[PDB]
């Protein structure tokens, strides 16, 4: 089973 | 254990190979690549049609029988570019690379899934009528000559009126026009007109916001999109990767989050969890490309441009 999920853009971690 | 026979078909070739209950996508790609001898891997990914009729890439790190792939005797795969360049002319460096995306990019546009005016279209075809034919010469390249070639759209064939010659007259006059164009030039300037298309380079996915209403999200190599049903060529909602901080999704909600706190949220919902997963899987593709082109080159890409500036010079 897998439901979810996300993916941080901007977010000042990459760059 | 018997093997499971699959089909993998490049844009000009077919190539059927042999697979196992736990062959990974990865391996599968990695020997069609070689198979193919293709470098700017990067670029492209296996294509297919799952139990329940959409279309999607295969995932590499999971394994091939472990994903939806339609059950049909030789499982159907098409090595097809899945990202595309923000500039065709300085990211697609070999021939072969160049190629691919020229051939993948023609097959589209004359099959109106990407669309284009009848003038452009006109144009792209000469540059095809070069690449295809070479220089235009009369003594051999008589009248009717594109008779029993493909070459427009089909959506300004039935929306016209002209003949069949009237409108290969047309792609005459430019293919003379073309003259000592070889075919590397001949196919990326096709690429380069391309490139500028309003659906060029976009993927796009039915789903509807929370009143109910039918639209379209798309993922391009810039970030996200929703048009309105009835336009897939003008954005109505853009969502640049800089304007987006995060997104994320639950069974069917999808919410894109801008960097703007006093902006609000964007939410729109699709028909099935695995289209979410899809389009989020796309975006970490195209962003995480967006990036890589926006730091030095790597080694490895230095001196591919560099060997690739040889194979095209001169000589004494």
């Amino acid at each position: 089973k897998r439901r979810t999920g996300a993916l941080t853009l901007s977010g000042g971690g990459k760059r | 254990p018997k093997p499971i026979n699959v089909r993998v078909t490049t844009m000009d070739a077919e190539l059927e190979f042999a697979i196992q209950p736990n062959t990974t996508g990865k391996q599968l790609f990695d020997q069609v690549v070689k198979t193919v001898g293709l470098r700017e891997v990067w670029f492209f990914g296996l294509q297919y049609v799952d139990s329940k009729g959409y279309s999607t890439w295969l995932k590499l790190n999971k394994k091939v029988t472990q994903q939806d792939v339609k059950k049909e005797n030789p499982l159907q795969f098409k090595f097809r570019a899945k990202f595309f360049p923000e500039d065709v002319s300085e990211e697609l460096i070999q021939e072969i690379t160049q190629r691919l995306f020229f051939l993948q990019v023609k097959e589209a546009i004359l099959n109106d899934e990407i669309y284009c005016p009848p003038e452009t279209a006109v144009l792209l075809a000469s540059y095809a009528v070069q690449a295809k034919y070479g220089d235009y010469n009369k003594e051999i390249h008589k009248p009717g000559y594109l008779a029993n070639d493909r070459l427009l759209p089909q959506r300004v064939l039935e929306q016209h009126k002209l003949t069949k010659e009237q409108w290969e007259e047309r792609i005459q006059n430019w293919h003379e026009e073309h003259r000592g164009m070889l075919r590397e030039d001949s196919m990326m300037e096709y690429l380069k007109i391309a490139q500028d298309l309003e659906m060029y380079g976009v993927n796009y996915f039915e789903i509807k916001n929370k009143k109910g209403t039918e639209l379209w999200l798309g993922v391009d190599a810039l970030g996200l999109n929703i048009y309105e049903h009835d336009d897939k060529l003008t954005p109505k909602i853009g969502f640049p990767w800089s304007e987006i901080r995060n997104i994320s999704f639950n069974d069917k909600k999808f919410v894109i989050k801008p960097i703007d706190k006093k902006a609000p949220d964007f939410v729109f919902y699709a028909p099935r969890l695995r289209i979410n997963k899809r389009i989020l899987a796309l975006c970490m593709g195209n962003h995480e490309l967006y990036m890589r082109r926006r730091k030095p080159d790597t080694i490895e890409v230095q001196q591919m441009k560099a060997q690739a500036r040889v194979d095209s010079s001169g000589r004494i």
